[PDB]
């Protein structure tokens, strides 16, 4: 059962890549608050630029969440 | 609709903004120097557009306390 | 990118071909100043020329060794060979030091340029010294300015300028030396 | 446009700002100021003082193998494009205030 | 039990992804303080941009706490 | 012990946030009483994650 | 069966590199919102500079995942 | 040993919070001690993680 | 086969060098969005300065990928 | 001597917290230069804030250096 | 085989120095873009100052690249 | 011989406190460059702030270097 | 022979202190670019401040590869 134990330690330290995606989207959604404070006449277009960047950083967040299940159940 | 500082987005130019901050500084000067700063605060002129060449409407300024704080 | 080679010198020989020949060339504001921006020099060590100006006054045109300017990012100081700078200033206190003596002018806002030759050109509208400001009626209008909050964005901007002016003025009448 | 009755009491910068602010109602690329420079009591040479609109033409004429304006560090709240918008109206109101003061003494 | 020892060591490493959620949200909640100091007039519309950014960054905080939930209790 | 390293990011989060209030109060001190109303609103929503971390430490240890 | 255990515990250590690319992509897309709040006249070129910049750093996110499958299934 | 790695970001965050006390005081020295009332309120509140991560390093060792 | 097993836990640790080159490259491509927002007249020399800055920092990535295949197959 | 061995591998992980207070002081003494380059005539008050900032950031360093010695000698 | 195993988990844990090196090269080549986007007159002297920095921060990479061969082959 | 081996593997994890001290010293000496680029008539006084900052930055580097000696030879 | 086996693992994890020192030279030589982009009149004085920094943040690197040979050969 050495592999059945290794899938728990292996997928435990696998999901620590959600630190950088959590810290990456903190500085991305924070810059909109600085961005919507410079010109609030574009403050709807910046959400159109955040969510394009939010979906592409989530893509990195589900690259790591793919491996946390491909170790555990495959 | 404008993109810039707080005076510029609110339609106000920098000239009216910086004169407002100059007008409001003179209101809190000491009285041996506040009344002589009222000389450089007064606005007395007049203007008239010329759309055709000889005819035009009129506008008269006769202020003695500074640039208008409200919208022009 | 510069397809219009303008200038006071080039305007002279072009104006001699369209105007009548009886008139001398008009003068230009370049002919009334010798202090330029890229003219190399103008520091000689520690004290640099500070041209602190006003529409109705020339408050100082001699040299100082450090100028404390109230920028919109915050207060900064200018030494001799400072970086070229176009600094928009808040309502704040311009402090002129040439040595042991220090004069404090509270200004209303207005730009301050540091040119590449090291000359500082402070350009404000109303620059009162702190000897002739009163600490009494400033809060009498600041508490009034912290009351009238309309939905009119033009007066909202002028009330915002009313607040931050007396807020920095009171903060620089409390902590005097 | 016709501005008059300006030397009746005196010439102030707040008055010369309102005269200038009526010239940002139209949005030219340049301003031409024709006045008489008071040199002494005898000689009054006429002057043409030119003020360019901020990035309409003014930064286009500073552009030399790069720019001559890129030497300066901007210390404003917003961009260089709208600090120069603030700075040429201030350059208009200063030269207008000097023009109708040099002319009134000429 | 080699697996019961391995799940605590795994899920201990798995919850350090919440560091990046703690670190990014400091940059986002510090951004509204300098977003409000530059213009107080729009200081509430940017809260309408903070909580849209706050909840989409706690997607990571629940995706990391899903992995802590999926080690110990699959 | 390896679980509470999630508090390292929370310690780095509150320092950036409370440092951004020192800079925020250095620009306009009039809004500075609304900044602490925004800081502690951001502090409580950051300590949600800090107690999200220790609760699963109290579930690794005590469950 | 220690080789079948150590391919799972190495892959979770292999996917830690999706933190940093998750962190840079929030910095770059956070600079998209700030860069488009300075001048909205260039708000199409900067996204054309963003996705030329996004796809060239994701390359390292997928390079990280090329090491994940090569230690798992090879 | 791993329980006190959480003290990294607490000291790394506090160097940014006290890195703003220098820049905030150099941007207006007139308000330079209202910032310290904002700093030490923020310092003691960001030390709460330094106390949370040190109650864990004893709850593991002595409990 | 602890010699064969330790290479997989070594190659996973060796490719955490792809975290920082992803996190720097987001800063480098985010600095071009703020760079091209200042002067778009010289916006192409910056992209000429980005891919030179890119190809020298991917040079850290492939030097670290050189180590992974020098552990796994050498 | 397994408890004597866990005190050596534990105390090395116990002093990783000096990387944070080492990068904290470099930020704080980095803004001491940038603070004293804005207005150098206030530079005697900033070291009154920097040395108060140093000695109060070490608080954590000495909180962390007691538990590198609490686990070794106790 | 644990000593011959430890050369490859050791050198795997040795080239995480190449993480923050490439995170440095993203910061340095990002400020080259902002340094060139400020004034283009000096945009060729700054690359002379960028490779003045590049060949000196790669030294830390080769100070790591020699050590990652010092564990495997010495 | 686990007491002899754990002193040396505990020593290597001990000296990664030097990661942040080297990272703090770059932004401290980096801001000395930007500090001496604003007003270089203070570039003598700011170097006196850099080395005063470096001496207290090392205060925790030498604390890290005695702890790696106290677990190796004490 | 676990004594020299921990010398292989411990000297591996010792040299990842060079992650942050390589990041410090990325910030410090990154700050030299915009510091010389602001005033090129001082651009030869600042490299004297950068190479004062590059040699003296290395002191942390020189304290880092000291202990990596102090494990392998002492």
């Amino acid at each position: 059962s050495v592999l059945a134990a290794s899938k728990m330690v292996g997928a435990g330290c696998a999901t620590i890549a959600l630190a950088g995606v959590g810290a990456g989207l903190g500085v991305m959604f924070g810059s909109l608050i600085n961005g919507a404070a410079r010109n609030p006449n574009i403050a709807k277009q910046l959400v159109g630029y955040a969510l394009l960047g939010f979906a592409l950083t989530e893509s990195i967040a589900l690259f790591s969440l793919l491996v946390v299940f491909l170790i555990l159940f495959a | 609709a404008p993109s810039g500082p707080f005076y510029r987005v609110a339609g106000m130019s920098y000239l009216r903004y910086s004169n407002i901050c100059a007008d409001l500084l003179r209101n809190v000067l000491k009285e041996p120097f506040k009344a002589k700063a009222q000389a450089r605060q007064a606005i007395h002129f007049r203007q008239a557009p010329y759309v055709d060449g000889k005819a035009g409407a009129s506008k008269v300024y006769e202020l003695e306390n500074g640039i208008p704080k409200t919208a022009n | 990118e510069a397809a219009a080679p303008a200038g006071p010198k080039e305007f002279t020989e072009v104006w001699n071909k369209k105007a009548p020949s009886t008139l001398i060339v008009p003068e230009f504001p370049s002919n009334y100043t010798a202090v330029k921006a890229v003219g190399e020099g103008q520091v000689h060590g520690d004290a640099f020329p500070v041209n602190f100006y006003t529409p109705h006054s020339i408050l100082s045109q001699a040299q100082k060794d450090t100028v404390v300017l109230p920028g919109v990012d915050g207060y900064f100081g200018v030494k001799a060979s400072h970086v070229p700078t176009i600094a928009q200033l808040k309502p704040g206190v311009v402090e002129l030091h040439s040595g042991a003596e220090s004069e404090k002018f509270f200004v209303s806002g207005g730009f301050a340029f540091v040119h590449p030759n090291g000359v500082t050109d402070i350009c404000v509208l109303e620059a009162a010294t702190l000897d002739q400001v009163d600490p009494a009626a400033v809060k009498s209008a600041l508490a009034a300015a912290s009351a009238a909050q309309p939905t009119d964005e033009f007066e909202q901007a002028a009330n915002r300028a009313a607040i931050e002016l007396y807020s920095a003025l009171e903060s620089a009448v409390e902590a005097k030396a | 446009l016709a501005i008059a009755d300006t030397y009746k009491v005196r010439v102030t910068f707040g008055q010369a700002s309102l005269i200038v602010e009526e010239l940002i109602k139209h949005n030219p690329q340049s301003y031409q100021i024709l006045f008489n420079k008071f040199r002494s009591a005898i000689s009054f040479k006429p002057t043409v003082a030119t003020i360019l609109s901020p990035d309409l033409l003014e930064k286009q004429l500073e552009d030399v193998t790069g720019n001559s304006l890129d030497a300066y560090d901007i210390e404003a709240s917003h961009e260089r494009s709208d600090v120069l918008r603030d700075l040429t109206e201030f350059h208009l109101g200063v030269t207008l205030y000097n023009a109708m003061l040099e002319n009134n003494c000429s």
